[PDB]
């Protein structure tokens, strides 16, 4: 019989649950037709539009000047043109003057150290294919709709089979649930997908906080795995955000995040150094097992293998 | 406590980047000071 089989994501914020979720939909579910994807052209500007003033917002906090005098102008002119254009289009105007200010080497510079401030990952994204997104018959890609942030209200969920299986994806997300929802929540997981963005590794302290995002959510990793009411659920750890963190380990050590690490600055032993970090931290290496998953959330193609990979391991781990 | 669970859970998942993810908002488009 086609047993339910209940799916919790959790993790930090910007860690790629909302993706992975779009994933399913758009490999085990009919996707995005055309006529939705045209849907997400006004949120594709409006998070456009939300990157290049957070990275302007930087600048006046982290005191960057812009490489040429005149972007100043630009800058103010950036949002008043966005708060008067109609949701879904995007003029000439402000088109240039975007392309402009994301070209201009004070900017860049700022985009450089998002590592000292929050920017979404789906900033560089847009912002790159200017040309493209700008053009007045344009009409967002399933990559596009792929890449779009949205207003997360309330838990998130999305129905699927695979593998006869009824598959139910929920992510809370976001959403500041009480003790009673997380319970509810919790009841019935037959499987937990923790999602971690590699790239998190660099962050800089915030000023409330008294470790690092990375070591938060180790702690958060540890409590979930360890925690004896899941002794039977599955416990699959995604880390994401794998082609951020290959980027970044070039030039953003890993001593950054733990100091303690002697490792070379490759890929590898990086990569490596914060599987240990995760997997170490169960205290039952002889009861439990954890499933783990170098990922890249926003690609189709691995992420499709890789929930191929854990249905095989929820089939099995079903003693049966 | 479970309570200390949830609490982490709201603390974690919570976190991250702010005005980048819905529509474009009359929040999301007050000018910077430096700019003023
Ligand atoms: N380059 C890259 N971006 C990613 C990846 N996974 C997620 N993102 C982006 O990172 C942001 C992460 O937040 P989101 O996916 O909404 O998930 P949530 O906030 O954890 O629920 C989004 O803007 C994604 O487009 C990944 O593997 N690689
Ligand atoms: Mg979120």
């Amino acid at each position: 019989g086609a047993r339910e089989v209940k799916l919790l994501l959790l993790g930090a914020g910007e860690s790629g649950k909302s993706t992975i979720v779009k994933q399913m939909k758009i490999i085990h579910e009919a996707g995005y037709s055309e006529e939705e994807c045209k849907q997400y052209k006004a949120v594709v500007y409006s998070n456009t539009i939300q990157s290049i003033i957070a990275i302007i917002r930087a600048m006046g906090r982290l005191k960057i000047d812009f490489g040429d005098s005149a972007r100043a102008d630009d800058a103010r002119q950036l949002f008043v043109l966005a708060g008067a254009a109609e949701e879904g289009f995007m003029t000439a105007e402000l088109a240039g003057v975007i392309k402009r200010l994301w070209k201009d080497s004070g900017v860049q510079a700022c985009f450089n150290r998002s590592r000292e401030y929050q920017l979404n990952d789906s900033a560089a994204y847009y912002l790159n294919d200017l040309d493209r997104i700008a053009q007045p018959n344009y009409i967002p890609t399933q990559q596009d709709v792929l890449r779009t942030r949205v207003k997360t209200t309330g838990i998130v969920e999305t129905h699927f089979t695979f593998k006869d299986l009824h598959f139910k994806m929920f992510d809370v997300g976001g959403q500041r649930s009480e003790r009673k929802k997380w319970i509810h929540c919790f009841e019935g997981v037959t499987a937990i997908i923790f999602c971690v963005a590699l790239s998190d590794y660099d962050l800089v302290l915030a000023e409330d906080e008294e470790m690092n995002r990375m070591h938060e959510s180790m702690k958060l990793f540890d409590s979930i795995c360890n925690n004896k009411w899941f002794t039977d659920t599955s416990i699959i750890l995604f880390l994401n955000k794998k082609d951020l963190f290959e980027e970044k380990i070039k030039k953003s050590p890993l001593t950054i995040c733990y100091p303690e690490y002697a490792g070379s600055n490759t890929y590898e032993e990086a990569a490596a150094y914060i599987q240990c970090q995760f997997e170490d931290l169960n205290k039952r290496k002889d009861t439990k097992e954890i499933y783990t998953h170098f990922t890249c959330a926003t690609d189709t193609k691995n992420v499709q293998f890789v929930f191929d990979a854990v249905t095989d391991v929820i089939i099995k781990n079903n003693l049966k | 406590d479970i309570e200390g669970l949830v609490e982490l859970l709201n603390r974690v998942q919570s976190s991250g980047a702010h005005d980048q993810r819905g529509l474009l908002r009359k929040e999301d488009l007050v000018l910077p000071e430096f700019l003023q």
